[PDB]
């Protein structure tokens, strides 16, 4: 693969100039060893002061692994790299991947290091290994080959990947294989038993063509918009009715025909919050009609691939997190709820970081792109700690929610 | 002749589209021209510059400057125009080491590398852009035109290219001598180690032997500074470090920049002098840009400055870093959004100190500020030492547990332990999760007319208690808060309150303990007095009783 594909930046855009954030000693030492051997293998080269660009780098440990992995935060370079109409004007996103019973995710990013990078573009991949206390100048490198995490790497490599797969693909024409950045999503409609073998024979298939032993498996038969449910009770207090009317008023922004007139009139007077109110049968009927309305899907909800996906997350307590994915307000394309985030019963931020990664993974499977997150956390807390729990090879965008949303109660 | 390796040249370019400078040489006096001709002649025989023909169309003006007693002339080429057109570089001299991260060094040698600077060649293809012209005597001959072969002083790329070339030169020597440290500071090179003076001196001689490979001669800096080194505003002593003397000036009339260098001295001193406070002195600046405006010190700024004099009365020193011992950070609340901290390994010997000031906002609480201080110290500690310190915080473990388990945001503080040093950070109120049985229920509402600013606020309760208060010069949002305040004022120790104010919920659900709104502060003071408060929200104008009745009362 000696011929490099020519790559350019977007018109009137310079290369990234992103500051390297501080790293602990053990992450620096890990990056020094990794990059020393990458330099020996020709994947990267030292650079001089005539290169003013920079992209941040840190170190992670992938799921169920103890070997340090180098992760470059190419987010700025990705939005500055030319739009890629690869060999086509696009691959239509495989709408059947989200329907398979089992999907295994395979880290294939190491294949990128076989293709050299356009020599005129290498300077824009510059990154710095910082030193502790600025006691030595940072170690400056640039990439000679397609780097993991860069937008152009799957596009430039895909023609090489299309042929590596298609012997496997015509053996199993009902296996859906999808590529997003460094990862391959291989979904089969067969029960786990021989799925692992089918992933393993892909895994050895690839190594015969020039790996990482690793794969995380998902089951997207689940992924819908969770229904709005209303309580079913034999005795309602004034407070219960008030919370119900508030929830229904919120749901009325999403669903047509929600009514709270009969339920509100039960609260005629100035009653103690704990007093039991018997429901009239007009109120029961109205409540029953609202229950029926909430059983149907929301009217006119469609995915527009030109707009951003928005993911909101609420902390619900006791390790529970709710989330909604949408592009337009009250037009949820997907909602969900999480519990029992592994390895962090006493760390809110670790739980949030794992929720972000799982929502992003779901969004990749369903739409082939990552959402923009609205995170219920102060910026300084998130920014200090999220890299400590990050285990994915991509990174989405995020913004911060500083005012407590009233609607946390409605997804409760 | 001993063959020497060439210093690898850095390729340099102009900014895209731009061309080299074309600035006219100013007229000079005959005496200055004679001076510049001699200076450049010796520079030329040393290889620094070279005569060029008339084809070069670029030019940069040259000047001749003197000094007071130095009875000679100085050359100065003003590369301001060329610097505007030169590419950006990796400025590898951005951040400096903090002394508190440094480790003890038994011996330190200083080497002068000022003349090694001129062994760094300038990129051949860029030299043409450095052209300058000595005007001739009486303008009767063509001016002598030169260009640089070496890094011009005053040119944009010279500091970055010089340090990068030296670092590349020194790289194998440092890597194969792990028991020494080397750093470059302007024309000075400092080599420290823990070797006995014999082996140390040997390593220095080996370093000179190494630098000779590139033809670099490095005598030790003339007029040896005996400790401490005066470096980057610090005093580096062999076993202690501190800032250079902090002298608060005596004044009976301060203007806004006398306070702004006061703030800078105190900000500089706050990294080793514990308890420095600057808020009441910094607040005296906000809205002015005329620096000679005399502003009276408030009684609170004289008090603050006085307290700073008492901390500055005696020099204090920080210790250097011992990697074998723990790293500990301790924080204290100072009041008015201010926090101080000390980082140490052994008790009473600080590596460094510091302070944190609350962010600007309408409402806040101590736990959020303490959390922000922790994140700042965490990030600074990773910079300086490469690790998070163990924290000692003035907040009970039970208080923190209650806070983060109930707070609507995700939050986290790393490994920490309680230190019982008042004032302790606490939660000042906690709202109920469920309505209170037997507690009176207040349905509150407020309203204001947008054009006349006339409003009402009040409540009605399940016991028939009622109140409406007329208000002037008010808004919807203020009357909604007023209504809640009145319910708290007029209720017993336990109370259920029902509002339709999303604005009031959003404030109270943020759990502030202080506000820039006096009404919110009054509500906070009432909440502190209660035993149980349940706050419930309902949507407005949906026929909900209690709420509909009071809405009528207050909406004119
Ligand atoms: C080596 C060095 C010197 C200086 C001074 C500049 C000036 N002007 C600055 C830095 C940043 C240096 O760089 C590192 N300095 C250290 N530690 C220091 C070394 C100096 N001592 C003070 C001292 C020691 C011995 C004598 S003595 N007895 O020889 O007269 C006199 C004074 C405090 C700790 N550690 C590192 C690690 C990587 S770089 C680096
Ligand atoms: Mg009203």
């Amino acid at each position: 693969p000696i011929e490099t594909v020519p790559v350019k930046l977007k018109p009137g855009m310079d290369g990234p100039k992103v500051k390297q954030w501080p790293l602990t000693e053990e992450k620096i030492k890990a990056l020094v060893e990794i990059c020393t051997e990458m330099e020996k293998e020709g994947k990267i080269s030292k650079i001089g002061p005539e290169n003013p660009y920079n992209t941040p780098v840190f170190a992670i440990k992938k799921k169920d692994s103890t070997k340090w992995r180098k992760l470059v935060d190419f987010r700025e370079l990705n939005k500055r790299t030319q739009d890629f109409w690869e060999v086509q004007l696009g691959i239509p996103h495989p709408a059947g991947l989200k329907k398979k019973k089992s999907v295994t995710v395979l880290d294939v990013g190491d294949a990128y290091f076989s293709v050299p990078l356009d020599e005129d573009f290498r300077k824009y991949t510059a990154f710095t290994i910082p030193s502790i206390n600025n006691e030595t100048p940072g170690i400056r490198y640039q990439y000679n080959v397609l780097p993991q995490g860069w937008k152009g790497s799957p596009a430039i490599f895909q023609s090489s990947m299309t042929k590596i797969l298609e012997p496997f693909k015509k053996q199993n024409p009902d296996i859906v294989i999808y590529q997003y950045m460094d990862d391959l999503y291989v979904g089969s409609d067969l029960e786990i038993g021989q799925h692992r073998t089918k992933i393993e024979e892909l895994r050895q298939h690839l190594l015969r063509w020039g790996f990482l032993w690793m794969g995380y498996e998902l089951h997207p038969d689940k992924w819908t918009v969770q229904p709005i449910v209303l309580p079913e009770k034999d005795s309602w207090t004034v407070n219960d009715i008030q919370k119900l009317v508030g929830k229904l008023n919120w749901a009325s922004q999403i669903y047509p025909g929600i009514k709270v007139r009969q339920l509100s009139k039960l609260l005629r007077g100035t009653k103690a919050l704990t007093e039991v109110i018997p429901l009239t049968e007009e109120a029961e009927l109205e409540l029953a009609e609202n229950r029926e309305i909430l059983k149907e899907p929301v009217h006119g909800v469609y995915y527009d691939p030109s707009k951003d996906l928005i993911a909101e997350i609420q902390k619900q307590g006791q390790g529970q997190w709710t989330y909604q994915i949408y592009q337009e307000p009250f037009k949820n394309l997907k909602t969900g709820k999480y519990a029992r985030m592994r390895g962090a019963h006493t760390n809110d931020v670790k739980q949030l970081t794992e929720a972000v990664q799982k929502i992003t993974t779901e969004s990749i499977v369903i739409w082939g792109k990552t959402p923009k997150f609205k995170l219920p956390i102060q910026k300084e807390t998130w920014e200090t700690w999220w890299t400590e729990y990050w285990q994915a090879t991509w990174i989405p965008e995020w913004e911060f929610v500083n005012t407590p949303p009233l609607v946390k109660l409605w997804y409760q | 002749m001993v063959p020497i390796s060439p210093i690898e040249t850095v390729p340099v370019k102009l900014k895209p589209g731009m061309d080299g400078p074309k600035v006219k040489q100013w007229p000079l006096t005959e005496e200055k021209i004679k001076a510049l001709v001699e200076i450049c002649t010796e520079m030329e025989k040393e290889g620094k510059i070279s005569k060029i023909g008339p084809e070069n169309p670029y030019n940069t003006p040259v000047f001749a400057i003197k000094k007071k007693d130095s009875t000679k002339w100085r050359k100065l080429v003003d590369f301001r125009e060329l610097n505007k057109r030169t590419q950006d570089f990796w400025e590898v001299q951005l951040g400096i080491p903090h002394p508190a991260g440094l480790k003890k060094k038994k011996s330190v040698t200083v080497l002068d590398v000022g003349d090694a600077y001129f062994s760094v060649p300038l990129d051949e293809d860029f030299r043409k852009y450095t052209a300058f012209t000595i005007p001739s005597i009486n303008n009767e001959t063509p001016g002598i035109r030169y260009q640089y072969n070496v890094l011009p002083q005053g040119w944009k790329g010279s500091p970055a290219i010089f340090q990068s070339s030296m670092t590349k030169i020194l790289e194998p020597f440092a890597a194969q001598n792990p028991d020494i440290v080397i750093i470059q500071y302007m024309d000075d090179l400092y080599v420290g180690s823990d070797l006995e003076i014999g082996q140390h001196r040997t390593k220095i001689e080996e370093l000179r032997q190494h630098l000779l490979r590139w033809g670099l001669t490095t005598p030790d800096k003339k007029h040896q500074k005996e400790p401490p080194f005066l470096w980057m505003g610090y005093e580096l002593h062999p076993d202690k470090w501190t800032v250079q003397p902090i002298v608060l000036p005596e004044k009976d009339s301060w203007t806004v920049n006398d306070i702004q260098k006061l703030v800078g001295k105190l900000n500089w001193a706050s990294q080793i002098y514990p308890g420095i406070k600057v808020r009441q002195l910094s607040k005296l600046l906000r809205g002015t840009k005329a620096l000679t405006e005399v502003i009276p010190l408030t009684e609170e700024a004289e008090l603050e400055l006085a307290e700073n004099r008492e901390i500055l009365k005696e020099p204090v020193h920080g210790v250097y870093y011992d990697p074998s011992k723990d790293l500990i950070a301790e924080i204290q609340k100072q009041g008015q959004g201010q926090w101080t901290y000390q980082i140490y390994q052994e008790p009473f010997k600080n590596l460094k100190t510091g302070k944190y000031a609350r962010m600007r906002g309408a409402h806040t609480n101590d736990v959020k500020q303490l959390t922000e201080a922790v994140q700042k110290i965490t990030t600074e500690s990773i910079v300086i030492w490469g690790k998070t310190p163990k924290f000692k915080l003035p907040i009970q473990k039970e208080t923190w547990e209650t806070w983060w388990t109930e707070y609507w945001q995700a939050t986290w503080i790393p490994e920490w332990e309680f230190v019982n040093t008042p004032p302790l950070v606490k939660l000042w109120y906690q709202l109920e999760k469920e309505p209170i049985v037997g507690a009176e229920t207040f349905y509150v509402d407020g309203a204001a007319n947008r054009e006349t600013k006339l409003g009402k606020a009040g409540y009605v309760t399940n016991k028939g208690r009622q109140k409406v208060v007329p208000l002037t010069n008010t808004t919807n949002q203020k009357t909604e808060l007023q209504a809640i305040y009145l319910a708290l004022q007029d209720s017993g120790l336990e109370v259920n309150i029902v509002t339709d104010s999303q604005y009031a919920l959003g404030i109270i659900q943020a759990q502030p303990d202080k506000s820039e709104s006096e009404l919110v502060n009054q509500i906070i003071e009432q909440l502190i007095k209660k035993e149980k408060v349940y706050l419930a929200w309902v949507p407005a104008h949906k026929g909900i009783g209690g709420n509909e009745q009071v809405d009528k009362l207050v909406s004119a």
